[PDB]
């Protein structure tokens, strides 16, 4: 498993909001170790049984949490990511969609300089089937197992989760890297973790149009990944030039098409599947 | 979102960057009165649409008399201009830009975009002005120089001189180019843009730099903090269904196909259209249900999709959500009767009450086919059509 | 350089930060007309000098009638106010600030400085308002909270709420404090300041924050890019000799001593006064020759130093430079005759022609003693005096 | 010796200016390996026999220089430091006095992130008696030898240079760290180099009022410096609250006085000398 586990103590920034409440009730159900949360102004209260603090530092000194999940609207996201990092959290998982790209540009530089990890933004989050759920995914589809999944899309991840469960494989850790143009973690940061994960026997890598990370990964895989990777790319039928729902989903400059990416995955010796329906199958074969 | 030329030019003016003297007009009367506010001609008259390739399409001319102004304005105002970058319908020209003609000595290319690969704003310059920079990259990629703004420091003049020199500029023009690099980088940052393309940036017969064309793209996600820019959007340039879809939290993009797809998830919607393409179908659109598949939301989605008339069957495909698979099947069954769909609908539900829901659908008596899995769902519509 | 209170307040206004309504006045007529422009009294009248400890010195009073306004203004305009932070002469009060009196519920302390140790701008807040923050640090250092602006990101609101909470503020005041933290950090950065001290920042009986006092320090080195701030300097608040010295590229600071030091190098000038102190002397000033020791520059230096009349001997001490040790000795010998120094001058030259130069000095016949080394040079003046 | 040597190839930014010309003629005389220089606009010309380029990158690709000395007026300094760093220079020596502190604040952060070394600003520069002179110091006072000097002031350095030459010791490398409030290198970065320098047998450390670096060093010495260090601090007679010629020379907050610093040096087991005249003597004794 990578990133999170039965031991990760987590706080929620945006705890008393709609999504913050909702999806925190589910993590709690799941057995996730939510130790408390943050909403400025509401400190001193208690929500879902957990204590609510005024500033992330207050929360961290009180609870010892090292991870944080952020359900704060775009306009204040960058301030809440920066606060978290400044308070000594080492893992940030941001669900928030709609963050301005330039806000992300700077936060990423700070993330890296400070060595803090962010999953997201605009992402379903993270699950280690069996121990930890932080995110919005429906946990009843998962099963503790040996495949690790990284995706650039949420529901698309659920298709693969449900195949690898049905074919009996299950999952080490499912990771959604988000659909924005500049995410806090790319494929490479994540493939490197899976490769080093013993519970991880094969890797499912789901991507889509736009950018060049899949390509960038195609080439890191070839050189540094020894487990088998089955890759699927959504987008082949996408118009050139339009944003396909996800903010980073757009073929900009006649560049970053579905077909280029499949084609670069093959070379790296990746088992590209051209029908999302065959992820189960192909892994069976691996 | 995109800006009109005349709107970029006016921003350039606010920041002190050079552009020709020009007027944006809405009636031919205004277009021919601009002639004498500008000067002696000749003059350039230009159709204002968001798309490129206007020059080639006839939407840009140099003219010699007020009479020819009035004539261009009369020939275009209210028409749709179709350029190689617009669709079959082109875009409505509701505005003409009349500016002073320019004495072109040389044409350069100055642009900036957010480089995903480096995670930086990157300005690119080149000596091949008046040409799609895409062609120049694959073709003479060495004829393009770049710099990258540093987030800690903001744009600096050595970056601007650096590029001035690479372009072989010398003297007052090096500094002139530099000031223009400083101003654009600042507009970029201050207004949350996503793209700048000055093509051509022109050296005049008189030795000055002047941005001749201007093409801005703002970042939709920052509009919450760019009120002025919020106000400059021209809806008329967009497929109205897209804006209509967004009001009900959906993400439509239309296409050329007989098969409709309603899915929850941009990644899933794309995977779905690819699965339909792959089994011989031709998807007619991307539709990504943003809010939970409520009845009312599900209904709208039907209207939008079926607004296109080449549509022959609808594939709905829903994996998960905050609405129980049986509740959606109701909404669907409902939408179909009330919106009056007269096309077969194949539906893949997957989640809670999936099985229960697929039974309400089947029993309904309407022409709604419950697929047993996605690959099945694909094959049936393709078949239905 | 330092700003007056009334000048800080006016900047605060430009950025939207709260301060009392007040008028800066130059004649008692203006001071008593302010009464009715402000409102009903009572009112606060305050002497505007760059120094602190005015309250204690009598330079700040609350008054109840226009008559008392006119009386304070008449009693101070043109006088010098001496505060525990000014010298024996105090500073000229050429301006009185008349502002509305304030309903003080609580007094906090908000300040920012550039922290050399961390290499960051650091804002410090505390609940002990109305007190020298120096006392509070050594005394109850835990009663002071700090944050540090990040250069990559600029001030952020979590830093402002963070501190609001630490001060125990809650509610609208947390946000109010936050806005004030955001505005000051921006003024700091945008105007190249070196120091901000709002003491006290006051919570009013009515529940609002208001900066009651304001004390700004700009960074001299940036004035080249702060034109407005350049214009706000009050020379009258400075020893005029310091500004006079700077015109001729010297760095004077006057002291209480009988021995003058003219040296080339701020580090050397300080080492020299310490060497003179150490051998029983009392240095009367720091003087650091900025431009090469030319005759004309050397002469000025004499004037400045000897402007003080407790001066009993002058130690000149020059190691190196772009002027040959013999050329300076000429300039000195010259200065002495033409400026008319009537005090013994001990002179340590060291470099090119040092030995040659010390001979011109000796032969001169004037009362100029050439030292054989620095320790010798020190001992002789100390002796001379 | 540290930092520079008979092999360091150096370029000058501000080459065609007054000070740039003057002090470059002297380095050249000294045997310093000036390989060329930069003045925007004057590229393609040649000055003091060396080629003049338009941008530091142009100069670096042409000459292979790894060090740069900057004689550009305050107003454009930060842009010229940033250019140098961006062009791949690893050692910057800035003479320029009058740089705004906040310009220095940011440049320092960039220096450190990029691992480039700056000596200065507002400093006499650097000399390895015998091989390399970059700076404004008069080279005829030096002598190749075994003492290493770091100072916060220029001429004050000349007093010590001249004692250690007369007492026959001479110098490994003299380093002036500048008199501004935020220099690109402090005492600690430099003591660490001397300590590791075999040619360095004892270390002369000259400081003055303001800041707390001497103190910060007093405490690094005690723990990590094994050669003998003789320390002198100029300032004892300084008024509290006034800037004593150097921009960083000011007792701010009744803090950073001469006496505190001597006192913190003693503890570290430093041979404080209270008369600048006895630096020669004290080292004789060490
Ligand atoms: C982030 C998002 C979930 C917030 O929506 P919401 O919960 O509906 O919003 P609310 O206004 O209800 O709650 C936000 C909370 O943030 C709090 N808040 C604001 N700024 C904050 C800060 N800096 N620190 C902490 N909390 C903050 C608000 O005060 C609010 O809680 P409150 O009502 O108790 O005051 C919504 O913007 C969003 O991004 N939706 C899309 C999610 C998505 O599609 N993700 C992709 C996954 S594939
Ligand atoms: C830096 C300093 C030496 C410049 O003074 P100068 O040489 O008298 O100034 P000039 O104007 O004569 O030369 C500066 C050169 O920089 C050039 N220049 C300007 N910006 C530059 C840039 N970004 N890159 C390169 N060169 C630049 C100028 O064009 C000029 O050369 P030019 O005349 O050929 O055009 C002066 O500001 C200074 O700092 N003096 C104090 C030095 C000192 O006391 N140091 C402390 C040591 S203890």
């Amino acid at each position: 498993s990578i990133l999170i586990d039965k031991n990760t103590k987590v706080i929620c920034q945006g705890f008393t909001g709609s999504q913050g409440t909702f999806h925190s009730e589910q993590a709690i159900a799941y057995g996730t170790k939510m130790v408390g949360g943050v909403t400025p102004g509401k400190g001193g209260t208690t929500h879902l049984g957990l204590p609510v603090f005024n500033t992330v530092r207050e929360a961290v000194a009180a609870t010892g949490a090292t991870a944080s999940v952020i359900y704060v609207p775009a306009p204040f996201c960058k301030d809440s990511i920066l606060e978290a990092i400044d308070a000594g959290i080492k893992l940030i998982i941001t669900i928030t969609e709609g963050i301005p790209t330039l806000d992300m540009l700077t936060v990423k530089v700070k993330l890296d300089e400070a060595g803090v990890r962010m999953i997201g933004p605009n992402c379903p989050g993270v699950i280690t089937p069996g121990e930890c759920k932080i995110g919005i995914q429906p946990g009843h589809i998962h099963k503790p197992g040996k495949v690790g999944i990284v995706s650039r899309s949420g529901t698309l991840t659920y298709e693969a989760v449900k195949q690898t469960t049905d074919y009996g494989f299950g999952q080490s850790t499912c990771v959604g890297i988000g659909g924005d143009p500049i995410p806090g973690s790319n494929f490479i940061d994540i493939l490197e973790m899976f490769e080093k994960d013993p519970q991880t026997e094969a890797i499912v890598m789901i991507g889509e149009i736009g950018g060049s990370a899949e390509e960038e990964a195609a080439a890191y895989i070839k050189e540094h990944v020894t487990k088998p990777v089955v890759g699927y790319i959504a987008g082949v039928t996408a118009p050139k030039g339009k944003r396909m729902g996800h903010a980073g989903a757009i073929i900009a400059g006649g560049k970053g098409t579905a077909d280029e990416k499949f084609a670069a995955l093959e070379a790296a010796g990746v088992k590209t599947v051209r029908s999302l329906a065959d992820i189960g199958e192909a892994l069976k074969t691996v | 979102m995109n800006l009109h030329e005349y709107q970029a030019k006016q921003l350039f003016a606010r920041y002190g960057l050079p552009a020709p003297v020009g007027y944006a007009c809405t009636t031919p009367r205004e277009a021919e009165e601009a002639a004498s506010k500008i000067g002696a001609g000749p003059w350039v008259v230009k159709c204002q649409v968001h798309a490129g390739g206007r020059g080639k399409a006839g939407g840009v001319k140099v003219v010699n008399s007020k009479e020819d102004i009035r004539a261009f304005a009369e020939n275009w105002l209210g028409k749709r201009l179709v350029t190689y970058q617009t669709d079959a319908n082109g875009q409505p020209v509701n505005q003409i830009l009349v500016e002073a003609a320019t004495d072109i000595a040389k044409e350069l290319y100055l642009g900036a975009v957010v480089d995903r690969s480096s995670r930086r704003v990157v300005f690119m310059a080149s000596t091949e002005g008046g040409v799609e920079i895409e062609k120049v990259a694959e073709e003479t990629p060495h004829l393009i120089h770049k710099v990258a703004l540093d987030p800690l420091t903001g744009p600096m003049p050595y970056q601007g001189r650096e590029l001035a020199f690479k372009l072989g500029l010398e003297g007052k023009l090096v500094q002139q180019f530099t000031k223009i690099f400083m101003g654009l980088a600042t507009i970029f940052l201050e207004r949350d843009l996503a793209l700048i393309e000055i093509n051509p940036l022109v050296i005049t017969k008189q030795g000055d730099l002047i941005c001749l064309d201007g093409k801005l793209g703002a970042d939709g996600n920052a509009l919450f903090r760019q009120p002025d820019l919020r106000e400059m959007r021209d809806q008329s340039q967009e497929d109205p269904r897209e804006a209509q879809a967004a009001q009900w939290e959906l993400n439509y993009v239309a296409l050329d196909g007989n098969i409709g797809c309603m899915v929850n998830g941009a990644g899933l919607a794309m995977g779905t259209m690819d699965i339909v393409k792959l089994h011989g179908g031709e998807p007619a659109n991307f539709l990504d249900v943003g809010g939970g598949a409520t009845k009312e939301r599900v209904t709208e989605a039907f209207k939008i999709i079926l607004s296109d008339d080449k549509v022959k069957a609808v594939l709905v495909n829903i994996f998960g959500g905050i609405v129980r698979c049986d509740l959606i099947a109701d909404g669907i069954i409902g939408a179909v009767a009330e919106v009056g769909v007269n096309v077969p609908v194949v539906v893949r539900l997957e989640g809670n009450n999936a099985e229960l829901g697929a039974k309400k659908l089947a029993d309904s008596g309407l022409n709604i086919i419950a697929a047993k899995g996605l690959t099945d769902a694909a094959q049936q519509v393709v078949a239905a059509v």
